[PDB]
């Protein structure tokens, strides 16, 4: 067989999917990670809301000012959920 | 459209 | 309704593994869409990872490779064989 | 299940 070295940077996050939808703009979980730290937690789930993330609200902002305010964070981080926040 | 986290 | 979740964030290349078989082999069961090995596109289902940092996967079960492949820091080197089934 | 890594 064809024998390669394949050099991978590990993705290193909380194991969750997110989508931002709409009023102000939400940001909410549209999957968990499998394996994942939120899966191993249990506690998360699709649909969710995530209201916040230490301390600073995730509401009326994109996807990717999302993503930018939750990976610029420590190793741990702190969410507000709103379970099934489709209410 | 989706973001990994 | 309103919970408050801490969250350790956690390290993975995102891929499913299984030994098989005169030793034992890891092999790619399954990339995980969107995961590091999927975004690198290197990787598929049926490949062999032979060594992780220069450390043999050969002859070790699935459990053995897991620990070995998650010990290691946030850069991973692994050496594969394309389609191991030779 | 599956055994990721």
């Amino acid at each position: 067989p064809e024998i390669i070295t394949v050099t991978l940077k590990k993705q290193n996050g909380m194991g969750l999917s997110i989508v931002a939808a709409k009023d102000k703009l939400g940001i909410y979980v549209k999957s968990v990670v499998k394996g994942g730290a939120a899966d191993v937690d249990g506690r998360l789930a699709a649909g969710d809301q995530l209201l916040s993330v230490d301390g600073r609200s995730l509401v009326g902002l994109s996807q990717e000012r999302a993503a930018e305010l939750m990976t610029r964070t420590s190793s741990v981080v702190t969410l507000e959920v709103a379970k099934q926040g489709a209410i | 459209p989706d973001l990994l986290v």
